[PDB]
């Protein structure tokens, strides 16, 4: 071995992991194979608060 | 348990109120507690029940647990609310203990062995049986005591104190092991807290560590030499010499150690040869002071082994040393001038026994560390309360004043008042000069605080005023006008005057108006809150504002201010001889006082009323009287109740106190007296009588520049911190302390101060507080030229390791640094409490001394001291300069190595590698790899390339150069590529080091020897942040013919680094085969040539290792033995 | 805090990074307030980021 990392491989590893996951997939809005728009019956700005 | 018990009782006492915070009030969230039977909302727990109070019929009130606690929170909101208890404490903290009392250093300690620090050593035995000489030659077999030791090959290494019998112990040691021994540890100490191996160091902080280690060895070596005695040679050895005798237990094996050339020399060996040439008449000792006659001799000059380093280190401390000593009459002198004659202290006369008593120090040396206290002191106010609490109870112990209220009670009682009124002048001021919490110190803290008005500024408290607004028609409210005229003169306050003009503004206000300013600080704003030069109304300077016809009153009283208000004076105490001055913006030997000083001139006082303070007591009176006379501001009085005024005013004038006298005339003797006796000297600004211009308005120290601007002068005035903080005191007591004072009826002056005076220069804390000053600036200094090694300073400083790597050091850098130097430091030296941490919070890589004050109009006066020598960094420079030349001794080795396969049956060391196969940047041929390097490998079976710095590619073979640092980051990936073609192939690599420690290995020259195995290790184990110390493969001497036997070796030096091989094959005629040496004949001067005289070291280039070295034999006593006083 | 407005530096177009409404001075304070005085200090040097 005769050398340890100065940051550290392992907690790198763990941070960039976790940055590293794709963006959320927001739906609700949007129709499904029948036509109905899935998502829950909310007034749109009780949704956004 | 009761300690528990006792303190939720005193809590459930003392904390009936919520807190103290500073903010706007508010009905919702304003603290607002609200009552209940009307919705109201008010601001005080006191408040709220009053309101409740209030509510319920006077008349019916019948006792009620809530009764008991609205008096309970009355009764303790005054006993908060006390300026006293509010600042105070019991337990001391480790600031107010550090300034009242400080560790006093160790300097004088005293050697017994011989002074030296490096040490011969074996490395290798020799052969005392062989086939080639018989036994009987060597002096071994005769078991003939020799100063070197005999041996195949030795070695000269460093061991501080190897031969040293010492009075007190230096905790800081640099101890080497021979150089067939790992010293890594000794360069991995300092900032190598991320390497991993046991054996590994980061080469980026050997400077770092270089440094420290010769802090080390100079604070090692700070002793001085003590005579032990000698002894007359009774053999033919020496020509009847005189021997020394050090102290020990196996103390007969010195006499070879210390004396070379006193052995016989029967053989042509080595060690003979030597002391055969060397001279005869230079051994013991050749010179000595006899100055008594059955004493010891005060000094002697004695040949004996010994390093020049070492002796030159210990000469400067002892010239130091030398430079602090003083003398009993100067002592004598210098305490009867401070005590001003009330002591006589007696020294002898006589043929002295040379003491040696070093107290005396400079004045920038002194008012450093002065700065450096001030800056510890700043805006805290529970650092400097119980100094001068200290000062204040030795006033009291000293002064012959004694204080009663029974003189005012006797003379109000002869004033006749008419038993049928509602209002008695006499009974009101009886009742209100009373003192709350009755304490009467303020008037000796008051009276202690004139000695520090740069740093501590007395104040009045808020309490003594006249409870929001005054008014001229309350006779109670009058009085406490005249309390507050009487006892505003006596503070430091350097707004002071404009209280008692705008208090007495405040209590007439309907019946006199005068121009104010703002909307603001109208005149009806309290007068406690006019304390700045900023907040003077215009219509105080410019009198005519004031008209005559509107406001007579005010007109008068502010005439009177101007006109009447004591004078400043001073006393000049002290005595600068022997201790410096440390006052900073005054001139040395001087104290300045708020009021003018006169010397009696009868030491029986009797009463008399010729100075300043009564006469300021006659015209408030005056003025009350005046104020009183017109029926224009109180009309509904009596001519009873006016006459009663007048004449209680007019009685109070005539009134018999001591206490004006006292402080003209005797207080001032006693603050000159008690100030050199203080362990923290006085710290004044200048006393500005009634002028807005010259009203300080700050004071600042600096510890550092701010941009680049290098003077002082220049960085000032922008990167300092203000220092200060008031101190508030009680108005009732300072003046029923002024209206009642008394002496004794025996009172004889010069009988009473010639023994109360006497006990406080029978203590010699004052001599010891000096040493801790002379080694705050040796601190300073030492600081200030060991962090410019490594970081960029404006001081002007010689730079020898500048050939040692080092790092980009940043401000952390530099603070963990200087951290060592300071742990060092305290652990030499002995002192547990704080030195040179106060500089430590900022960065010190800018470090500078220097403080200033300001005046209102903006002039600012500046103290920058010149920071004086320091032996200490002396000497830890020139133990620099002589490593730059004697690197070697220390395990270091200089240049940097070639790894490259050398297989051949020749002796020559690595150390000292021949130079046909040493190449260099100048050599037609070589290849030079910098930072752009990549490798491609080589395909269908064309060998691999890699880059050079110009763009070309090379096959893996020839001349190389490499940093270290490329390596160091492509350990691996270059160890797979190069490591098979370096071993067997033809590739030649020069490691770029500068400085690096080494290991070494003997073997057998007639035996085959590789040194693969090491060299692998050593280029497998290097790493991003460590290498492994650089093993070398020496052979070993040989004192007969031999037989050559194949070695093949990899790891050679490039400039000659085999300086601390001191001889081999001692004991034998001659070497054959090997590295030859003989005895250093350059190190022994003063022996192998006659003509160099006995004291002549020629020390950058060679320690010599024997010279002549003085011993001394002095007295260390205290100075109560020597200056005795006569009681 | 500090870390989350470094990481919003990067996107100005989609999240804006406001100091909060609770780190002023209640009712604006006043200059006649020590307390006041500290929390304009501590806007004044975080404002900027
Ligand atoms: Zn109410």
């Amino acid at each position: 071995e005769h050398y340890k990392a100065r940051p550290g491989i392992a907690s790198v590893q763990k941070a960039t992991e976790s940055a590293e996951l794709p963006m959320k997939n927001n739906d609700e809005g949007t129709p499904d194979k029948r036509g109905n728009t899935k998502g829950a019956l909310v007034n749109e700005h009780v949704e956004a608060r | 348990p009761m300690s528990t018990r006792i303190a939720e009782a005193t809590s459930a006492i003392v904390s009936k109120h919520p807190a103290r915070v500073g903010l706007p009030p508010t009905a919702s969230s304003g603290h607002g507690y609200q009552c209940h039977v009307c919705s109201a909302v008010l601001f005080s727990p006191l408040d709220l029940d009053a309101h409740v109070a209030s509510h319920g019929l006077h008349g019916n009130m019948t006792l009620t647990s809530s009764e008991i606690q609205r008096h309970i929170t009355e009764f303790i909101s005054s006993w908060q609310n006390h300026p006293i208890v509010q600042v105070s404490a019991d337990v001391e903290n480790r600031k107010t203990a550090q300034l009242l009392h400080a560790d006093t250093p160790r300097l004088v300690t005293w050697d017994a062995g011989l002074c030296t620090s490096f040490k011969i050593v074996p490395i290798v035995p020799a052969q005392v049986p062989q086939d080639v000489l018989a036994y009987t030659f060597f002096t071994s077999s005769y078991a003939i005591q020799s100063p070197f030791p005999e041996a195949a090959v030795s070695r000269i290494v460093v061991h501080t104190r190897w031969a040293s019998n010492v009075d007190f112990d230096r905790d800081s040691s640099v101890i080497m092991a021979p150089p067939t021994e790992n010293n890594i540890h000794l360069f991995k100490q300092l900032l190598n807290t991320e390497t991993l191996s046991v054996r590994g160091a980061n080469p980026l902080m050997f400077r770092a560590n270089v440094l420290h280690m010769l802090l080390e060895f100079v604070l090692d070596n700070l002793y001085l030499n003590r005579h032990t005695g000698f002894s007359q040679d009774h053999t033919p050895f020496t020509e009847g010499a005189n021997l020394r005798s050090l102290p020990g237990p196996d103390a007969e094996k010195w006499y070879s150690i210390m004396y070379p050339t006193r052995m016989g020399t029967p053989n042509v060996s080595k060690i003979c040869n030597f002391v055969a040439s060397c001279v005869r008449n230079r051994v013991g000792r050749f010179d000595r002071a006899q100055m008594m006659n059955g004493a010891m001799s005060e000094w002697v000059d004695v040949f004996e082994t010994s390093d020049a380093l070492t002796v030159s280190i210990r000469g400067r401390w002892m010239a130091r040393l030398a430079r602090m000593n003083i003398n009993p009459t100067e002592i004598e002198w210098a305490l009867t001038e401070c005590a001003q004659g009330y002591v006589t202290v007696t020294s002898p006369y006589a043929p002295s026994v040379n003491r040696l008593m070093p107290y005396r120090i400079s004045n920038a040396e002194r008012q450093i560390s002065q700065i450096i206290r001030v800056m510890n002191i700043g805006n805290n106010a529970t650092v400097i309360q119980p100094v001068l609490q200290d000062i204040s109870v030795l006033l009291q112990r000293i002064s012959p004043l004694q204080i009663d209220p029974t003189i005012i009670s006797n003379t109000m009682s002869t004033v006749s008042e008419s038993t049928t009124q509602t209002l008695s002048p006499a009974s009101s001021i009886l009742g209100k000069l009373r003192p709350s919490n009755s304490d009467f110190s303020s008037f000796r803290v008051a009276l202690a605080g004139w000695l520090y008005n740069g740093v501590v500024t007395t104040v009045i408290d808020d309490s003594s005023y006249p409870k929001d607004g005054g008014s001229v028609t309350s006779l109670e409210n009058l009085w406490d006008f005249f309390i507050l005229a009487l006892a505003l003169p006596l503070t430091t306050d350097p707004c002071a005057p404009v209280k008692a003009f705008m208090t007495l503004a405040n209590m007439m206000v309907g019946f006199e108006t005068i121009p104010m300013d703002n909307q603001i600080y109208t005149q009806s704003r309290r007068a406690s809150a006019f304390s700045t030069p900023h907040t003077w109304p215009r219509c105080f300077m410019n009198i005519q504002l004031i008209s005559p016809i509107d406001a007579p009153i005010l007109r008068q009283w502010a005439e009177i201010i101007h006109r009447y208000w004591p004078n400043p004076s001073q006393i000049r105490y002290g005595t600068p001889n022997v201790f410096g001055s440390a006052n900073l913006f005054t001139p040395p030997e001087v104290l300045l006082l708020p009021i003018d000083h006169q010397p009696a001139n009868v030491t029986t006082p009797t009463l008399d009323f010729t100075n300043e303070l009564t006469n300021w007591r006659a015209r408030v009176c005056e003025l009350m009287k005046n104020l009183v006379d017109n029926q224009r501001y109180q009309p509904g009085w009596t001519q009873s109740l006016v006459s009663s005024m007048r004449g209680t005013l007019g009685k109070l004038k005539l009134i018999k106190s001591m206490t004006p006298m006292y402080l003209q005339q005797l207080a001032p003797v006693e603050l000159a007296v008690i100030a050199p006796m203080l362990p923290f000297p006085p710290f004044q600004v200048p006393y500005v009588r009634l002028d807005r211009d010259r009203v300080p308005t700050m004071v600042g120290v600096t510890r550092q520049s701010r941009d680049t601007i290098t003077q002082p002068a220049l960085s000032l005035s922008t990167t300092n911190t203000t220092v200060g903080v008031p101190l508030a005191l009680d108005a009732r007591a300072i003046t029923v302390a002024l209206l009642s004072g008394k002496y004794p009826p025996d009172l004889v002056t010069n009988v009473w101060y010639a023994d109360a005076i006497y006990p406080m220069y029978a203590d010699t804390e004052v001599f010891s507080n000096l040493q801790r000053d002379v080694i705050t600036c040796e601190a300073v200094q030492t600081l200030v030229t060991l962090v410019a090694q490594i970081s960029e300073t404006q001081y002007p400083v010689d730079r020898y390791l500048d050939w040692i790597p080092s790092l980009r050091a940043s401000a952390a850098t530099a603070a963990t640094f200087a951290e060592w130097v300071n742990t060092s430091m305290k652990t030499a030296f002995d002192l547990s409490d704080m030195l040179l941490e106060p500089l430590l919070s900022g960065d010190p890589r800018m470090t500078q001394l220097a403080i200033q004050y300001q005046q209102y109009n903006g002039r600012t006066f500046n103290v920058i001291p010149e920071m004086p020598g320091s032996v200490i960094a002396d000497c830890v420079q020139l133990t620099a300069e002589v490593f730059n030349h004697e690197y070697n001794l220390f395990g270091i080795a200089r240049g940097d190595i070639i790894i490259g396969r050398v297989q051949s049956t020749h002796l020559w060391s690595p150390l000292a590698p021949p130079p046909d196969l040493v190449f260099d940047r100048d050599t037609p041929g070589v290849h030079i790899f910098g930072r752009d390097c990549r490798i491609s490998f080589g395909m269908n079976g064309a060998a691999p390339m890699i880059r050079d710095e110009t763009g070309m590619m090379v096959p893996f073979e020839g001349n190389w150069i490499f940093p270290l640092a490329l390596w160091q980051m492509n350990t691996r990936y270059f160890n797979q590529q190069f490591d098979a073609w370096i071993k067997t192939g033809e590739l030649r690599i020069r490691i770029e080091m500068g400085a690096y420690p080494y290991m070494l290995h003997y073997y057998d020259p007639r035996q085959y020897a590789n040194a693969w195995n090491l060299t692998s290790a050593w280029l497998e184990e290097i790493t991003p942040t460590s290498i492994p110390s650089v093993p070398f493969m020496v052979p070993i001497s040989s004192d007969h013919d031999i037989s050559s036997a194949p070695a093949v070796q990899y790891i050679i030096s490039t400039e000659y680094n085999d300086r601390s091989l001191f001889c081999t094959n001692s004991s034998s005629p001659q070497t054959i085969a090997g590295p030859d040496k003989h005895i250093p004949v350059e190190r022994y001067n003063i022996l192998t040539n006659p003509d160099a005289p006995p004291t002549q070291i020629q020390l950058p280039e060679v320690v010599d290792l024997y010279n002549v070295v003085t011993r001394y034999a002095y007295e260390t006593p205290p100075i109560t033995a020597v200056v005795m006083g006569v009681p």
